């Protein structure tokens, strides 16, 4: 009942997004005249776009007033009355589930069955079973079975790793043995920081532009590894070696480095320093403290 | 690169090749006897014989994994050993026996036509086992050539242990086996078609074999006026099958209903216990190196890199006997009720074991009860 | 973490889950929009009245039947008895809403259907419910609507909308004029939603591929900044405080909302769920403490009867953070059609199960400190029907009855005798009058032996046709010994030879080494629960053993002549393909 980290299983469910991006197709064209293959589905599903640090969204301001009914019954059937039809040719050439998959989505209605539902793989029905029993026992707090799991499943030849944050987390609450979570992101991003479509949103990503969640949360985690101090400027000498300028939270990473070692004339050029790298990392997108609470710290530190 | 034509003559090779990897598996580790490959090189003979008694280049066969399969069961069935379906399900969905790809992970390029034509048709699991060897019945004649009879009373004892009946519905079935059949039991269901819709849902012997022993628990039950079988032994019979706990067997149906069609069985995954996750990951790392198809050896020590990570659970006639134990307690309505669910979670074990419908099995046990009622009014 | 090291790592809090309380309430591929049953408390009469607890429940032969009536709540939340009305129309979803308090605790009850939107008003008094049917309208449209929202009576038909107005008490009937559409003919699937939104008198329209606000009291529309790439949106419903929205796409949990006065989206950070169902619905309950405000968000299925809990907590900051997930199971075939909310957490809400007409309240807590089967496919394989076919049923039940006494009587004294020189007597005169039988049989094979077209010895594997002889004897180890003696009396050549041991392998699934253990663990395990065990197992014992009784065709050099002479008929390259011994 969670998703399986598996490619699904094939056949019908593409031809089921032929015939539905197809008539798709006929039904927007003849709505553009009235207002007036792979490929197909590709253009198809192509021409549209693709207190605390709250990376916040776009508001609503700057948008179009309105829209008066444009679809009554009549007119709606004017629209779906011959791209139907049309789509009656090729339903000639699909099988007849999904004919029927074709007249029940096209009616409106929702197939029951997931395509997990529908499946049934061999090899990648028994995956499927193993990353479920992973993704299960992670929500059960089963820290050590899950990790058993995630083991179990890595060996296996089929799966590249989305599975990282599940051993994010799994290591993190699991304190056990081996080398631990941050050894775990770091080692994220070095081996994928450097060249050395269906399955990709974004808490999984490629390193053109922002690879996200496990980046951030490596930084700030270790950032918090130092409120275990007060390896920083081991953790900072890595965010002060990679170039991908669009962050500045790693200019708040760095400041908070030089807070932390600023806890004689070092100290001075510590805390001046963070003073610089607060306001170059108001530079970028703002983290921000009132930060005349930061300055506040730093004269506690003036004392 | 690849064969043009004339690779039915690879195709028959990797096929062939599979087979006898197959029959190594199952007389090393499964302690078969030597004179099942004979009886397979046999079969498998008369089947080839007859394929290449065909004429055209356009090639007509179906040499799928149920065709292994097909004659591995047809050669055991001649030979009167106790193995049946569910058996071999079990060892093929359990990665022990090779299964699940052409030449596995390690071969040979062929035509992409034919490794679509192994790689195709992959699954038993709806009774396609069953057709599949009543088709083979078919291509090769089971009457004059083999003795297609079933090994029917281990398959009674089986059954009997594998729920926790008492030794009596061994003969108790058995008894309606006779009253019905008189204990002739055959193989084939052939007439080369996909056609049928009377009569033939019910003639693969095993198919009705179980049906006879849900009958038998059924009516038994329903009409001991003696009143031998308590109102309450019938639910802890239900709850001693219900208790999911972790011996080889049952982790292995487990690991068969991860890859049954159907829902429910995937919602049983979904209700599993840790140990039985637990072997299934051992399963998997054993019977999972039987996969399919510098940086390599990079990512051995880059994921060596974080931890991959007397004796106790009891063997099968040990829990068969702790649970006709655990109804030794032998000597008002609403008791058709633990009959009903007796019955249904019975059923439920059987339809992932020997890999068929819910649809088909009540399609059996309805026609062959009525076929104990015609035969009995 | 965001916080805790913005302030300048392991979580807020320790680890908490889910327990059940569960009550009986009351009783009656491809899908479709529907959702229909609601329970929810006010009072008519405000002369300074309170609030009454009511249901919206529905009954069903077609679905026509719409029924209210009253709650009484307590620790133990039962009903008092029932009040009701019809409908011609297949009936969806009853809606009873409630505008928060800026304002009043709100009257009566509206309901969607077939053709028709209908809305009632009541009165109550002394523990019944009289309702008025404000007045249906079958359509302008020959279009069937989505969703009602909630005096404004707010219609959606698939991809396009209309603000309404309801009469007052009595007998003129509900009008609009105010209309627009979302339509987008790309999108196949009907359901439409409109809930509106801070109660700004603006509304929010959804389809399963975007979601629009609309000002609709001046001329104003919007695109919310995701679209239909990557997820659908698969639910939504205000999460009840006015200024509050809760939204399930695929794989997230939206926890829209204001924080501005204007209309808004929600990107402070959401948590994310795993599936590929279409069916996924979602609703809140909102429990209330010093320090936080807190959500429980029940995200439910018509797959699968289990429910996948997440929270989130409101410190009026507008702080909103998420702590770790958690789900729950549900019982036999089938899964919810409805799911419905009213140091540790109590969330208490009702759940009915796709076609089962009852309705269970539940309740959950933190700690511990204080299948009826009618599977209409099976029962009418085991019920079946005409009285003579009950005492038909009954009758060959006593015969096998009967049978199996003469059974135990039978063997009994065959028991008795066991190590006796009688039995010794029988298995001499057994074993080898078998084997006289068996010589005379491997003649008849000796004649036929150039068959040389098949290489199976007609009706081989037995006794060889003399029957009695088999049952007579009672004692396993001495029956072993004499097949062990037998094996060895045939081992001149061209004969059949076949391990039982390795096969027994197959039945216990442990190493059975004689034919002896074998009967031992089955009499310890029979032994454990019936009476004579040590009869049947031994009359069982010898079925299998005889069952599996070898005697095949002659042995394999037999074979090899067939193997090679059918590896002849074959055209010559197949025979060149035939290969033993690969690799």
């Amino acid at each position: 009942m969670f998703e399986v980290p598996i490619t699904l299983t094939n056949r019908k469910f593409a031809q089921r997004r032929k015939l539905k991006y197809q008539y798709i197709n006929y039904i927007s064209r003849r709505f553009d005249r009235i207002s007036k293959q792979q490929k197909k589905r590709r253009r198809e599903r192509h021409w549209r776009s693709v207190s605390f640090e709250i990376w916040r969204t776009v508001s609503s301001q700057n948008k179009q007033p309105i829209n008066k009914q444009k679809m009554t019954y009549h007119n709606f059937k004017k629209i779906e009355k011959i791209p139907l039809r049309k789509m009656e040719i090729p339903l000639l050439h699909c099988t007849k589930e999904n004919k029927l998959y074709f007249q029940s989505i096209s009616r409106g209605l929702e197939p029951l069955k997931t395509s997990t539902s529908e499946v049934r793989n061999y090899r990648t029905r028994h995956i499927v079973t193993l990353t479920d029993l992973l993704h299960l026992n992670v929500s059960r707090h089963n820290w050590s079975l899950a990790y058993k799991i995630f083991a179990t499943l890595i060996r296996i030849p089929g799966v590249q790793i989305k599975s990282l944050w599940g051993i994010g987390v799994e290591i993190l609450d699991n304190l056990s043995n081996s080398s631990s979570g941050l050894d775990f992101l770091q080692w994220m991003c070095q081996i994928y920081s450097s060249k050395s479509r269906s399955i990709v949103p974004p808490f999984q990503t490629g390193s053109r532009t922002h690879t996200a969640k496990f980046a951030i949360t490596y930084l700030w985690s270790s950032l918090i590894n130092c409120q275990k101090s007060m390896l920083i400027d081991k953790i900072s000498e890595w965010v002060l070696t990679p170039p991908f300028m669009e962050d500045a939270e790693v200019w708040f990473i760095y400041a908070s480095c030089h807070l932390l070692k600023a806890d004689i004339n070092q100290v001075i050029k510590h805390i001046h320093y963070v003073r610089t790298f607060l306001k170059i990392c108001l530079d970028k997108g703002g983290f921000a403290v009132p930060s005349r609470l930061i300055e506040n710290q730093l004269k506690s530190f003036e004392s | 690169k690849l064969i043009g034509h004339e690779a039915k003559l690879l195709f028959l090779k990797s096929f062939q090749f599979i087979l006898k990897r197959q029959i190594r598996w199952l007389i090393t580790e499964m302690r078969f006897p030597k004179e099942f490959e004979h009886v397979a090189k046999i079969i498998w003979l008369k089947i080839l014989k007859t394929i290449n008694d065909q004429p055209q280049e356009e090639l007509k066969l179906q040499l799928h994994m149920t065709s292994t399969i097909s004659i591995l069961y047809l050669a055991s069935t001649h030979l009167s050993l106790p193995v049946y379906t569910c058996d071999y399900i079990k060892w093929i969905c359990t990665a022990k026996m090779p299964y699940f790809q052409a030449s596995e992970i390690l071969r040979i390029q062929l035509p992409n036509y034919y490794v679509s034509i192994l790689e195709g048709s992959i699954s038993p699991f709806n009774g396609q086992l069953y057709n599949k060897i009543a088709l083979t019945c078919g291509m090769i004649h089971f009457k004059e050539f083999f003795n297609s009879e079933i090994s029917c009373q281990g398959l009674l004892l089986k059954l009997v242990m594998q729920c926790a009946l008492p030794p009596e519905f061994y003969f108790y079935t058995k008894q309606v086996i006779e009253f019905e059949e008189t204990d002739i039991r055959n193989l084939t269901l052939w007439e080369r078609t996909d056609e049928r819709h009377t009569g033939r849902v019910s003639n693969h012997a095993e198919l009705r074999v179980l049906s006879y022993f849900m009958l038998t628990i059924n009516w038994m039950l329903s009409f001991d006026r003696d009143r031998q079988y308590p109102l309450k032994w019938i639910l802890s019979l239900t709850e001693s099958l219900t208790q999911r706990t972790t011996t080889s067997e049952s982790i292995g149906r487990n690991i068969v209903k991860v890859v049954y069609p159907d829902k429910p069985t995937s919602s049983d995954y979904f209700q599993w216990s840790e140990e039985e996750t637990l072997e299934f990951l051992k399963w998997m790392e054993k019977q999972f190196l039987p996969t399919q198809t510098d940086q390599k050896i990079a990512r051995r020590k880059l994921y060596k890199i974080f931890p991959l990570d007397s004796t106790h659970q009891l063997t099968f006639i040990e829990d068969l006997q702790e649970r006709y134990a655990k109804q030794t307690p032998f000597f008002p309505p609403a008791r058709k009720e633990a009959i009903g669910r007796l019955l249904t979670h019975i059923a439920s074990q059987l339809l992932v074991d020997f890999a068929i419908s819910k649809e088909q099995l009540k399609d059996c046990i309805s026609r062959i009860k009525n076929a104990c009622l015609h035969r009995m009014n | 973490v965001q916080g805790a090291s913005l302030y300048c790592t392991l979580a807020e809090d320790a680890l908490d889950l889910h327990i059940v309380v569960k009550s009986l309430l009351c009783d009656t591929s491809q899908y479709i929009q529907t959702a229909s049953d609601l329970r929810n408390y006010r009072d008519g009469t405000e002369i300074i009245a309170y609030a009454s607890g009511k249901t919206g429940s529905v009954l069903n032969i077609a679905v026509l039947t719409r029924q209210n009536t009253l709650h009484l709540n307590r620790h133990n939340n039962v009903t008092s008895i029932e009040l009701h009305s019809p409908i011609k129309s297949i009936k969806i979803p009853g809606a009873s809403e409630s505008i928060g308090r800026r304002s009043n605790l709100v009257g009566i009850i509206t309901e969607n259907s077939f053709q028709i939107f209908r809305i009632e008003s009541v009165h109550s008094r002394s523990c019944d419910v009289m309702v008025s049917s404000s007045e249906p309208l079958y359509f302008v449209e020959i279009d069937d609507l989505q969703v009602v929202d909630f005096q404004f009576a707010i219609i959606d038909i698939k991809g396009n909308w209309s603000i309404g107005r309801i009469p007052k008490n009595f007998n003129n009937q509900l009008i609009d004029n105010l209309h627009g559409t979302i339509f987008d003919p790309e999108e196949l699937s009907s359901w439409k939603r409109i809930e509106w939104f801070s109660h700004f008198q603006k509304i929010l329209v959804f389809d399963r591929s975007k979601m629009i606000e609309i000002d609709f009291m001046n001329n104003w529309q919007t695109e919310v900044v995701q679209a239909k790439a990557w997820s659908n949106i698969r639910d939504y419903k205000r999460i009840d405080d006015k200024n509050g929205i809760l939204l399930t796409s695929r794989e997230i949990i939206i926890v829209g909302a204001s924080e501005s006065n204007d209309p808004v989206r929600r990107i402070s950070w959401k948590h994310d769920l795993d599936p590929d169902d279409t069916t996924l619905r979602i609703t809140v309950q909102k429990v209330k403490k010093p320090d936080h405000i807190l959500l429980v968000a029940f995200v439910y299925s018509m797959r699968h009867k289990r429910i996948y809990m997440h929270v989130f907590s409101h410190r009026k900051a507008n702080l909103f953070q998420s702590l770790g997930c958690s789900t729950v199971l549900e019982i036999p075939g089938g899964t919810p059609t409805g799911i419905e909310t009213i140091f540790e957490l109590v969330v208490d809400f009702l759940v009915k199960l796709r076609n089962s007409s009852e309705v269970y309240y539940y309740a959950l807590s933190n700690t511990q400190n204080s299948i009826i089967v009618d599977h209409p496919e099976w029962a009418s394989l085991f019920n079946n029907a005409d009285e003579r076919e009950k005492e038909s049923i009954g009758a060959l039940v006593s015969q096998i009855k009967l049978k199996e006494r003469e059974r135990i009587s039978r063997v009994q004294n065959l028991i008795e005798h066991e190590n006796s020189h009688d039995e010794d007597k029988y298995l001499q005169d057994l074993g080898y009058r078998l084997s006289i039988a068996t010589n005379e049989l491997l003649e008849s094979w000796q004649k036929t032996k150039d068959e040389s077209i098949l290489s199976g010895s007609l009706s081989h594997s037995k006794l060889k046709n003399l029957l009695e002889n088999s049952d007579s004897f009672a004692s396993i180890p001495e029956f072993s010994s004499l097949l062990d003696q037998f094996f060895q009396y045939y081992q001149d050549q061209d004969v059949t030879f076949i391990g039982f041991e390795k096969l027994l392998h197959l039945f216990l699934h442990e190493d059975v080494p004689g034919l002896d253990i074998f009967y031992n663990k089955l009499l310890q395990c029979w032994v454990l629960v019936s009476p004579q065990a040590e009869l049947l197992t031994k009359e069982i014992v010898k079925d299998i053993i005889w069952s599996l009784a070898r005697l095949e065709k002659p042995s394999l050099f037999e074979p090899i002549q067939n193997e090679i002479s059918r590896s002849l008929s074959g055209p010559y390259q197949d025979i060149i393909s035939s290969w033993d011994m690969d690799d």
